[PDB]
């Protein structure tokens, strides 16, 4: 009927199968082991081989190379390596079944059902909705009955990420401020009725004196929205929450400090800060974690017009500070000035904001790990340890006064929204946000280098990666335990 | 996204 | 006769003087305390005030603000803050004496004679030699007889840095490969006769099959030099050494992948990798540290000509690997490929290379800390702890296989000297060097964001900063103890 | 015949110089048929031939120019007029003083693809032992910036007298 | 020094 | 190769 993804490790005397693979070989009376031998060189990790008609039920059987059985935490790479081996291997195996146009697959748990489910649900995702020319939708299920809640924990974690990838990948004319708030809203309520959504309009934002955010949204005719999500997971309702904040620019053209044409279409994903944190709240609520979490996301477009922000303008943040808006394409800073002052209202335990903030983070680490600026090494350590697990790596960046300085010397105002130099572009923008944060446990995750995948993360196809939504979910899980 |  | 720099802390009942300052006030029968009161608002840290004719011997007395008496290691900034307070304050005080055209100054030890001597000898330096229009050369001495070897340890550490700043600041037509080797050579022999210098010519480099380094030097008519320094400080001559490697491009024009005109004069400091490590060997030998250290520095210019390197060329490194030279302005990589294979010859304990390698490190951290890529968290930790002390900060950067990949996929060759993308520019160049390193304790310090000072480090005037020569000297001191 | 051309083109210009290119084509043409003659004409010949326009380009580099001349005598009558092929042989085009941008200038190692293509086809015509006479002509030099390169505005005289 |  |  269907397909079957099966694993095997690198040599012992004979490279060894997963116990599911060994079982299946016994079931077809040694025929898998035999056809593997006839097919030639052994399967190294991530690689694939397909075998036809070994069993009446699995006419296509894909054997995937899982590398070393005992691969664990790598000190150099800072991740569990086995989990990463398995994500890439069952992603590759699953896409081979899909190219065979087979609608269903049974996936080998590979000794870690959670990492097996993450490779298949992440590796098979595309965002197909607007092409009439689509791939067969395959349905991936666990090959077995034994480790079920781990496999479904993987399905949970990976679907939390794929929500983010879909929120990001959708063209900005469909994923506007209102549309984004409405999809997150429904996704949060289906996850738990211990939720409340507030899709706050322009009049509220005005009443909230969020003039820095309003200054950015004015150039467009698309209405701003301030999204506020609550997941009431603690037994006591009066437990202080963990707050998440995210940049929600649904399209960044730069405005009057207009962007170059080349590849500005990827700016439809400049709400990836709001996608990532909102997907993790949806997944925390699905996981029904015993914690209270608020989700905050300013959503607007940044367009040029006869009423847009002009370079040089001084706008007042909620907290009374004035910002000189020297460059209109440093709008995340602005939107986040106001949303971060608002987070202190909730009396948080932790404030975590995420944002596709600077191209300089991309030049920096950009691609291999998201940069996290934190005044809390406790919080740094928490995110970093969750990162080992998920494999969706995080790397620390300096939150030194030296950078504050380059943003504090300012002609008309209290803070300038851009530094005098090109140097340390992501550290200066981090210094701008700290100006709007008094909290002792604050992390700023600059997600701009991890916005996209090409080939680097094996189990993700080309397009918006939804990174780092799983490191964020893992952090909340561990924080709740 | 500014550039650099 | 002379001037006197005196310190004071921020309030207690009356802000308190250093005991030298209190003594001097008693000596002029309370007149300093009295004129300070009449002069108005208290001196915050780094700030200065000058008082005339308080004493027959010190007709100019500059009182410098030292901030909080008990300021120590800051967790957010990762440095001793008091040491940093003192460096900036006696640098500012000393430059006030120099503007008074006073040739000598007595400097208050400020509770830390080493940090007091570092602010004065670093803060007073310029590189004056080619202007006929110069500032008075002032002679800075300790105000007292009590803590002498700490003050002279400061003079040592700061002169080790100022050597580097002079090696870097000198116009490349004077600081050529031969000239650089000859100044380091003399500076190392004056430091100790337990030294050997080898200013290896082109014929040796050719014999050593350093084709990647030779490929870069050929476009210029200025001769290449491979500098090899030895400091034999251990009791046993057979102790394995610590090896340092440094990029010595005496001018980087880019070659055929030619640089833009704007500010390409700062490329005279692209031998700042060789300046930094060579100054630290000179200072280790002056400190007469009980360790063995080899200093390795390939020195050449990178010019366009009818025989320069062409984009696309494949050259063979000493280790047999081929490099495709896709961009001629990624020459540090090349010079360092060969010098780093050569470092394994010495059978090292540690291999530390430094280099003004990429502009991407400048966009990254660039300015606030030098980036260190290491396969050794032990070594990371050593450099980082020395950095707290010196205040000349270091920050870790990823040495992940993901980046190796972007440099390993290569059309004609084993390694390409540049990655397909702009992303993670300093991590890809670090990945290129690791291809030429088998050693378990290797650190690559990319010094390009700390090549220059403008205003950021208070105790350094504008120009080549010689960073991080003191963190390197501190590392060797602690390593030797 | 095509894969020869792809190899002549793909090889880094520091290995596939004017002399090297002429020498690989030369051997490839003689193995194809002994009804061949190769002339790897040096700078002195090119000078004697008053090819000042070609010489103007080759001067900026220290890599020597070569004017490659190939003959395949395939007709029964030696006096049959030939088919002539000509091909551009710049072994690396940096642009010279009108210098190229760094981005992807490594593909300019294949700017002798005019000389590779036509020379590979003569080698294959001779292998096929086609009953025709064919001459192969390819000026081979690099185009580099230097203290003696061509300057924008310079007037040079072609073999035919035009400036 | 390459740029980026 | 000129450009255009
Ligand atoms: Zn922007
Ligand atoms: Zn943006
Ligand atoms: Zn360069
Ligand atoms: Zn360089
Ligand atoms: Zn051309």
């Amino acid at each position: 009927t269907k397909g079957l993804v099966l694993g095997i490790y690198s040599k012992e005397d004979e490279p060894q199968f997963t116990s599911a693979g060994e079982n299946f070989n016994k079931l077809v009376s040694g025929k898998l082991r035999e056809i593997l031998n006839i097919s030639g060189p052994p399967l190294k990790a991530g690689k694939t081989r397909t075998f036809y008609g070994l069993h009446e039920d699995f006419p296509s059987v894909v054997v995937v190379g899982l590398g070393k059985k005992t691969a664990g935490i790598d000190e150099q790479e800072n991740w569990h390596e086995g989990k990463e081996n398995i994500r890439a291997a069952v992603a590759a195996g699953c896409r081979q079944i899909q190219d065979l146009e087979i609608p269903s697959v049974e996936v080998d748990p590979c000794g870690d059902a959670q990492a097996a489910a993450e490779g298949a649900v992440l590796g098979l995702y595309e965002y197909d909705d607007l092409k009439q020319k689509r791939k067969v939708v395959v349905s991936a299920k666990l090959h077995g009955s034994e480790d079920q809640e781990a496999w479904q924990r993987g399905v949970l974690f990976a679907s939390g990420q794929n929500l983010a990838r879909r929120l990001m990948e959708t063209p900005a004319n469909e994923m506007t401020p209102t549309k984004f708030a409405e999809i997150v809203e429904e996704n949060l309520k289906s996850a738990s009725i211990k939720t409340d959504v507030f899709i706050r309009p322009k009049s509220w934002i005005e009443e909230q004196e969020m003039g820095s955010f309003l200054s950015v949204a004015k150039g467009s005719e698309e209405p701003p929205v301030f999204l506020e999500i609550h997941y009431k997971g603690s037994p006591n309702a009066s437990e202080p929450p963990l707050v998440f904040v995210g940049k929600g620019i649904t399209f960044d053209s730069g405005g009057i400090s207009i962007k170059a044409a080349a590849n500005m279409d990827l700016m439809r994903a400049d709400m990836g800060g709001a996608a990532t944190i909102c997907s993790a709240i949806v997944s925390a609520a699905k996981l029904d974690l015993p914690i209270n979490i608020v989700g905050l996301a300013p959503l607007c477009e940044n367009m040029p017009s006869g009423k847009a922000n002009k370079p040089g303008d001084v706008v007042r943040a909620r907290n009374g500070k004035t910002i000189q808006v020297d460059n209109t394409d440093a709008e995340g800073r602005l939107i986040l000035a106001d949303a971060l002052c608002y987070a202190h209202t909730f009396n948080p335990k932790v404030i975590i904001n995420a944002a596709t903030l600077t191209g300089a983070m991309d030049i920096a680490l950009g691609s291999g790990a998201t940069g996290v600026f934190t005044n809390s090494s406790w919080l740094w350590n928490k995110l970093f340890e969750a990162s080992i697990e998920t494999g969706d790596r995080v790397w620390r960046m300096p939150l030194f006064e030296h950078y504050t300085r380059q943003v504090i010397d300012c002609q008309l105002a209290d803070v300038n929204n851009i530094g005098k130099y090109r140097s340390a572009g992501a550290c200066t923008a981090a210094a701008f946000l700290k100006e709007f944060v008094t909290h002792p446990k604050w992390a700023h995750l600059d997600i701009a280098g991890v916005m996209t995948n090409k080939d680097e993360v094996p189990y993700l196809r080309k397009g918006m990666a939804g990174r780092p939504t799983r490191t964020l979910i893992e952090f909340l899980f561990r924080f709740s335990q | 996204x500014v550039v650099d």
